């Protein structure tokens, strides 16, 4: 149906995650602002791989890795995320 | 519900099962292996005994500590009822006699009891009651055992409303009257039938199914007032019945055809002793009586019980017969025999 | 040449004798003993303590006593280091998890910060 | 990783021990289920002797198979010698046992079991 | 010390000292670690492919002649790699004295049977495989002899809980004594009593 | 100083009596609930209050090496009497 | 009325006040026929045919890490960075501060003894503010 909650998932200290900061340093605020009905839960973890986790209704999330990505190809990633509505 | 009688533990010997049970006619042979099977739950079980005492000692082993009470009780009696039944929440009624005596006839133990016992547990408070009736109960029966068990079970069910009555067909087992009455009739003649015993037809159902069935009707809210029906799974003929009990136990096997002119008064003949009568004239009308067959009435398939067939289990109860020579016999020696 | 190579994983759970509800439904837990507060003494602080969790205790209608279904309730076995109980509990499959060695840190007490001339640590009294 | 073995070098000749413990066993139950004079049939003591056998199908290690073909050799000699009675062969058997829950909602209805 | 003190023997600590350093020079394949005790008993520590020759040596040696196995003993130590630690107990009748042989295993591990040595034996490391689950390769009659027949498990390995697995109570259903997993009418109240004040400072274990 | 339940039962000196509806009184039925009936808080009130003339008064419950182990007990509180802590006995300065 | 667990009858992950993550270990079981939280819900969901994909707890703490992965790290700080966009998202909304004062609502000592569910079902509490305010 519809898009619901987005979780991002990285790491603080790994160079994996780098682009990733890329993404919440420079692009994070004009985004909540475009989207400020939508909860955006961003989770810094110890060692963990960059994640994304998308939840729709009646309970499906996608799963889509952002490991080793530069912050264009998280914000494709999470364009198609936010265009896909799946 | 109360904090004592919440159900504990895992489910083994000492644990609580949330289950306080009484127990009528526990000194016999169904409400042993009930109270064996209750006891292994750790409900406290109310087992009221009429009898010697040295005659119940073979309930003692059968749970924890505390877990069995045996107290004294009378069937003419208000007292006794409502002093054993007034903590319990479920109370078995397993009381019967295959004879009549002199001090009770079948009216004394299947109307007057259970009517008794039903009253008092609807007058103190019990939630669940269970009764015990047979299968070929009928008002018109032409025996007098069916006659008084039917006009019982229409009064305990109308005295007390959601009293789970129970139609086992006919059970056999260790310390029964079916196979142990098939199998000690072997050197007093020839198994004596009528027209060879190919006109009467029986299922046998064996006793851990019906004991797991009084569990699941313990159990079950659903199962509340309701009637049931356990039977077991193959129905046969007496004539091959008989067949293979004497084809288990390894015996010689001459029937012979005794028909109504005198085998009522064998009975008059054959217990003209006052002790524990071998046959009896009702014996003789409810063995030659067939299993009516009751669709509409739930049975052992709707409590969740797999009925076991008599040729699983009638080695283990019929080993004791054989004399020596075959006692090192198995079960796979035996054709099973013709269902119908 | 009279030994063999095994490089599989080193299991006794069928060796042991243990029914498999004791195996897949534990949890082992590695720890150091915390101290009694009560007291003052670290001698209990010294060696690593595998428990198990606890399962149900409940009353014995009889008695009143704590009547128990588990047998590795009592069970509590002695360690020396991190990895020789990671290993043996590696090696009898329960699922553990593991606490950290919490050594207090070294305090910098000084006798004359009780009677110091402008910090606030001075004592109202002795 | 180089350690003493028990009676096996590798898990062909450990296959080869546990295949002759089962062949003893196949041998084993009509004996055993006629001289106990127990109440089981041929088909369910060798199906229960398959399961015995498939419970412990997990394990690679050859000096574990090897001490659980030692193992099953002890319970064959208290087996064909009479050391075992008719209640120590029908352990394996759990007859007296109420049926154990399995799924989740059975567990979570009778206790604080995981 | 006059009253209540342990009177020493120096004489016994020095001769068993002098017999650990022959032992140790004449063995030195299998002989690890040579310790007499401050109340003067001797222990050899041998490697696990040692049974056979050293037992060997003490049974039939001019200058040790430990002629009689006492007891074989072992110890299950959970936080060690190899954790059992079987123990040797030799009496020697014509030098009057006690040696003390112990090697080590783990579960998978077979220990050489003794009892082409000493058939005292027999029993005992019988009992090592019934109490412990240590395998003795090359014994006759090699099976459980203290346990019930349909025990399984190993019963002083210290992971094994205190009661069992299993009670046996009689059933009038199947008219059998039947195994069914333990329920304890009282659980079995354990105390933790270890004072946490250093009880021996000689016996104190340097930090990490 | 033993009372009685409303269900028919009597009451230990700890408090215990069954409810109406536990089902662990048929234990009871046709035996009896063996309870004392020589409760010690009612007997430790008949022992008058001991008179002393002494601040720091040594109890050890009479007999020597038959009682418990001698305590001292301080008696400067005159409102309330000096316990001891084993015995239940109690002590009074007179000034 | 559906009858919960308790912070000493379940294990359980907690959060402090500084993003710790810490378990607990059951002491005791729930008293009755109480059963554990997560259990219960689980149960529910299994009746309402939306089974969730866990039955036991390590799934439990498995979804957990999905949701997020600190709460399965216990006794370990994350530090939480990026408090500029925090800032730069609290610039927008110019909510008006009132004139009232900012009073908390413990100011004395009766005000700490009953504040939860649990504190307020003690009879120790109830003699500690019986004790504070005679
Ligand atoms: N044919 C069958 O087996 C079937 C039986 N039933 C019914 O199931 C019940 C149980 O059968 P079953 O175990 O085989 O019978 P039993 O003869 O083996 O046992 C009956 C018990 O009832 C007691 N009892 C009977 N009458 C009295 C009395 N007047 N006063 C005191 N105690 C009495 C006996 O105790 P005591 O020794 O003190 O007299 C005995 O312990 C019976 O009601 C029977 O009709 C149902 C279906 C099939
Ligand atoms: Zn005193």
């Amino acid at each position: 149906l519809g898009l619901r909650e987005i979780r991002i998932h990285l790491c603080q200290r790994s160079p994996g995650s780098q682009g990733v900061r890329d993404f919440i340093e420079k692009r994070y605020v004009e985004l909540k602002k475009a989207n400020p009905d939508l909860p955006i839960l961003i989770r810094e973890c110890s060692d963990v791989q960059p994640k994304l986790w998308a939840r729709y209704a009646f309970g499906q999330e996608k799963n889509v890795s952002l490991n080793n990505f530069s912050a264009d190809q998280v914000t494709r990633a999470l364009e198609n995320v936010l265009s896909s509505k799946a | 519900l109360h904090h004592a009688v919440i159900p504990h533990g895992k489910g083994g010997r000492s644990s609580v099962s949330g289950i306080v049970a009484t127990v009528f006619g526990a000194t016999g042979f169904l409400g042993r292996y009930l109270v064996n099977h209750l006891g292994r739950m750790g409900s406290q079980v109310i087992v009221p005994y009429r009898c010697e005492p040295y005659d119940t000692m073979h309930l003692r082993p059968m749970g924890d500590l505390g877990q069995i009470i045996f107290m004294d009780w009378n069937g003419r009696d208000k007292d006794s009822i409502r002093r054993a039944v007034e903590h319990s929440n479920v109370v078995i009624n397993l009381v019967g006699r295959e004879w009549e005596t002199k001090n009770f006839d079948f009216e004394d133990v299947f109307v007057k009891i259970p009517q008794a016992i039903a009253q008092v547990s609807k007058e103190a408070g019990v939630e669940k009651f269970i009764h015990i009736s047979h299968l070929n109960a009928d008002i018109k029966s032409s025996s007098k055992y069916l006659r008084n068990k039917a006009v019982g079970e229409k009064e305990v069910r109308e005295t007390f409303p959601e009293a789970t009555i129970i139609k086992p067909a006919d059970i056999f087992g260790r310390e029964d009257r079916f196979l142990n009455y098939f199998a000690n009739i072997r050197w007093f003649g020839g198994v004596p039938l009528i027209s060879l015993g190919k006109k009467t037809v029986k299922q046998p159902v064996y006793i851990v199914d019906v004991t797991k069935g009084i569990i699941n009707a313990i159990k079950d809210p659903d199962a509340r007032g309701k009637t049931f029906a356990f039977v077991g799974p193959n129905r046969y003929l007496l004539f091959d019945l008989v067949q293979y009990v004497f084809a288990v136990a390894h015996r010689p096997f001459l029937p012979y055809p005794m028909p109504h002119f005198a085998y009522r008064w064998i009975g008059r003949l054959f217990e003209i002793s006052p002790f524990e009568p071998w046959t009896t004239r009702d014996k003789v009308e409810r063995i030659h009586t067939t299993d009516r067959t009751l669709p509409h009435l739930p049975g052992l398939e709707d409590l969740g019980v797999q009925a076991t067939p008599l040729e699983l289990k009638a080695i283990e109860v019929l080993r004791r017969h054989r004399t020596y020579r075959w006692l090192s016999s198995e079960i796979e020696d035996v054709q099973p025999a013709k269902t119908v | 040449t009279q030994l063999i190579t095994v490089d599989e994983k080193l299991d006794i759970t069928t060796l042991t004798g243990v029914p498999e509800e004791h195996i897949k439904t534990r949890k082992a837990r590695i720890f150091v003993p915390a101290r009694n507060n009560m007291q003052s003494g670290v001698n209990n602080t010294k060696k690593w303590k595998m428990e198990f969790d606890t399962r149900e205790r409940w009353e014995n209608p009889l008695m009143g006593w704590a009547s128990t279904a588990d047998p590795l309730s009592n069970l509590v076995l002695t360690f020396s280091t991190k990895e020789d109980a990671i290993a043996f509990a590696e090696k009898n499959g329960w699922s553990y998890d593991v606490e950290e060695r919490k050594v207090p840190k070294p305090k910098s007490k000084s006798y004359g910060a009780n009677f110091s001339w402008n910090k606030r640590t001075r004592v109202s009294t002795k | 990783t180089s350690v003493k073995p028990i009676f096996s070098r590798d898990m062909n000749e450990a296959k080869r021990r546990v295949r002759e413990l089962y062949r003893a066993w196949y041998r084993e139950v009509p004996n055993t289920v006629h001289l106990f004079q127990l109440d089981i049939s041929v088909k369910q003591g060798r199906d229960k002797v398959r399961e015995m056998f498939k419970k412990n199908a997990h394990v690679t290690d050859p000096r574990v198979v090897d001490l659980l073909v030692i193992k099953g050799k002890m319970e064959l000699e208290e087996t064909i010698n009479v050391w075992k009675q008719r209640t120590h062969v029908m352990r394996f058997f759990h007859e007296t046992e109420a049926p154990r829950p399995k799924d989740f909602l059975s567990k979570f209805y009778v206790g604080h079991d995981p | 010390t006059r009253p209540t003190v342990r009177p020493r023997n120096d004489v016994a600590h020095k001769q068993l000292s002098a017999f650990g350093e022959y032992v140790a020079e004449i063995l030195p394949k299998y002989v690890q670690q040579v310790q007499v005790s401050c109340f003067s008993e001797l222990e050899i520590c041998i490697h696990p492919d040692g049974v056979i020759p050293v037992l060997t040596f003490l049974r039939d040696h001019s200058n040790a002649q430990f002629k009689s196995l006492a007891d074989l003993t072992a110890v299950d130590i959970p936080t060690r790699q190899n954790r059992f630690e079987i123990v040797y107990n030799l009496l020697s009748l014509r030098f009057n004295s006690r040696i003390r042989v112990k090697t080590y295993t783990d579960e998978l591990t077979p220990v050489e049977s003794s009892v082409s040595v000493y058939k005292a034996a027999n029993w005992y490391e019988r009992e090592i495989w019934d109490m412990f689950g240590v395998f003795f390769a090359n014994h006759p009659d090699l099976r459980r002899i203290l346990t019930d027949y349909g025990f399984e498990g190993h019963p002083f390995r210290k992971d094994f809980p205190l009661s069992g697995y299993v009670e046996l109570r009689y059933d009038d259903e199947v008219k059998r004594v039947v195994a069914e997993p333990v329920e304890l009418a009282q659980e079995f109240r354990k105390f933790d009593l270890n004072s946490p004040w250093e009880a021996f400072p000689a016996y104190r274990q340097p930090p990490e | 100083g033993v009372r009685t339940s409303p269900t028919g039962e009597k009451v230990t000196h700890t408090g215990q009596v069954y409810d109406d509806e536990d089902y662990r009184r048929v234990r009871f039925v046709g035996r009896q609930k063996e309870v004392n009936e020589n409760f010690a808080i009612d007997l430790i009130a008949e022992q008058p209050v001991s008179q002393v003339g002494s601040r720091v008064i040594s109890c050890d419950g009479g007999g020597g090496a038959l009682g418990h182990p001698r305590v001292y007990i301080n008696l400067d509180k005159e409102t309330k009497t000096g316990t001891c802590g084993y015995c239940g006995l109690q002590f009074r300065q007179q000034h | 009325i559906l009858p919960g667990a308790a912070y000493t009858e379940k294990s359980a992950t907690y959060v402090n006040t500084e993003g710790r993550a810490q378990q607990t270990k059951v002491a005791v079981m729930p008293p009755g026929l109480a059963r554990e939280d997560w259990k219960i819900i689980r149960a529910l969901s299994e009746i309402a045919g939306m089974t969730l994909p866990y039955d036991t707890l390590d799934q439990v703490r498995n979804r957990l890490e999905e949701v997020s992965p600190n709460l399965v790290r216990y006794d370990d700080v994350e530090g939480a960075n990026y408090f500029q966009q925090a800032s730069e998202l609290s610039k927008l909304v110019n909510q008006q501060l009132l004139a009232d004062p900012l009073v908390p609502p413990q100011l004395t000592i009766k005000d700490f003894y009953m504040t939860d569910s649990i504190s307020r079902a003690s009879q120790t509490m109830a003699k500690c503010v019986k004790a504070v305010t005679e």
